[PDB]
């Protein structure tokens, strides 16, 4: 389900979902 | 950054693990 | 609406809401 | 931890401002 187009809050969710209990940093103007 | 790479493009596996934690 | 109990992707949301272009990190086992 | 302080207890916007980037 991660190969396609993930913007906003739908991008936000994948990291969510794949790195489960590790987290994520969300940097979108890097 | 990942905009580019999953937003603006298609996105991959690879890409979002190298934002896990 | 942050001022409640925010779980799981309820609280992701919450972080990409509230923090906007600045983005955010998500530690759930800090 | 965030979870801590905003999923078994109640969230607030400065808790949740400290882990904007």
């Amino acid at each position: 389900f991660v190969n396609q187009h993930l913007c906003g809050s739908h991008l936000v969710e994948a990291l969510y979902l794949v790195c489960g209990e590790r987290g994520f940093f969300y940097t979108p103007k890097a | 950054g990942i905009v580019e790479q999953c937003c603006a493009s298609v996105c991959s596996l690879y890409q979002l693990e190298n934002y896990c934690n």
